[PDB]
């Protein structure tokens, strides 16, 4: 019920460009020991957790 | 205290559905068609005819998707933070909107607003009639934005994070109108009533696992209940006064709760791997479930109003 803005092919290769740059420059430290990231993707098994 | 059948009355075959808590692939438009990421692909299916379309696909992975209102476009991000939308009835890609630096793993729609939130910390608002890529930017959250729900009827958004926190915004805005922390473990599964205004459902990741129902603009928790397994997904029936969890560690089903008292009234069972993947069909009456044991699976719930 409204007009989705559209764009021209050239439009869209300078988004992707613009945006590829900007992705490959912020190369974020991390620290490897940590899990959090990926917390909720450990089963039971490997969080091996609290007990005995 | 009403009967409902403990088996789906269909099953189709979803090869390489991702089994990543994170992910929610699998959203049903209000024109009957769903759509599913599959990996580094995007299917339709019209739910009419059976028709089945393949739009897009990347040499990276879809990560997540959301329908317009209308269901005339689906939205869709990237392992590599970008976002585009698809004019479904044109096959084609309308637009392509930059600005996440790390993957999208949520979508959500208010009107001409699409808002996306990433594993950048950041949740980005876009105003989808105009040029710009985003019009407003929201870093509330300290580790990736995996829940995105709109009200629309409220002008309410609720995000939650991987650091546990729930936030909820008026509107468009910058700053969220109350914060909820309780929660020990990801927030990814959230749904708003669509019968009682301002009312907001939580679930918590493994180390939680807790059913949270929040008042909203009067700022109290009506209830909080162990579930006793990992919420991944949610959906508040639409014909219904009942709440859908969808659940991973370490019970795979769906439970059905009643919300006047906080009861189940049934347990789901079938799929192997974490329910992940979760939509309710646009007449109210079907809940579609999917999970990394590459099925989706129809299971019949609700009545016509």
């Amino acid at each position: 019920q409204f007009m989705l803005y559209e764009e021209t092919a050239e439009e869209r290769n300078i988004a992707v460009h613009r945006h590829n740059e900007i992705y490959n420059n912020n190369n974020s430290v991390s620290n490897e020991n940590n899990p959090s990231q990926v917390k909720e993707n450990l089963s039971p098994a490997k969080i091996c957790p609290y007990e005995r | 205290f009403r009967q409902i059948a403990k088996v789906p009355y269909r099953v189709l075959d979803a090869p390489s559905l991702a089994d990543d808590f994170y992910y929610s692939l699998i959203d049903w438009s209000s024109t009957d068609v769903l759509a599913v990421a599959l990996g580094k692909s995007i299917f339709l299916t019209d739910n009419n005819t059976g028709d089945v379309v393949h739009l897009c696909d990347t040499e990276n992975e879809y990560t997540s998707l959301s329908w317009i209102g209308a269901g005339s476009h689906l939205a869709v991000g990237q392992a590599n933070g970008l976002v585009e939308i698809y004019d479904v009835m044109k096959r084609k890609c309308i637009r392509t909107l930059s600005g996440h630096i790390d993957r999208v793993a949520c979508l959500s729609w208010n009107n001409h607003v699409l808002t996306s939130g990433s594993r950048d910390h950041r949740i980005l608002h876009r105003d989808v009639r105009m040029p710009d890529p985003f019009f407003e930017t929201i870093e509330s959250h300290t580790q990736e934005v995996c829940g995105l729900k709109w009200n629309v009827a409220d002008n309410k958004l609720a995000s939650g994070g991987n650091d546990n926190v729930v936030h909820v915004y008026e509107g468009t805005s910058k700053s969220p109108i109350l914060t909820f922390d309780e929660h020990k473990a990801a927030v990814k599964a959230m749904a708003w009533s669509p019968h009682k205004r301002g009312v907001l459902a939580t679930g918590g990741g493994t180390a939680d696992r807790r059913l949270k129902i929040w008042n909203v603009n009067t700022s109290i928790k009506m209830s909080d209940i162990d579930s006793g397994s990992q919420i991944c997904n949610m959906v508040w029936s639409k014909n219904t006064n009942e709440l859908v969890t969808s659940h991973g560690y370490s019970k795979y089903n769906l439970t059905l709760w009643d919300c006047n008292s906080m009861d189940p009234i049934a347990i789901l069972k079938g799929h192997s791997f974490r329910v992940l993947h979760l939509t309710l069909s646009n007449d109210g009456t079907t809940v579609v479930s999917g999970a990394g044991d590459e099925t989706l699976r129809y299971w019949k719930l609700f009545d016509k109003p």
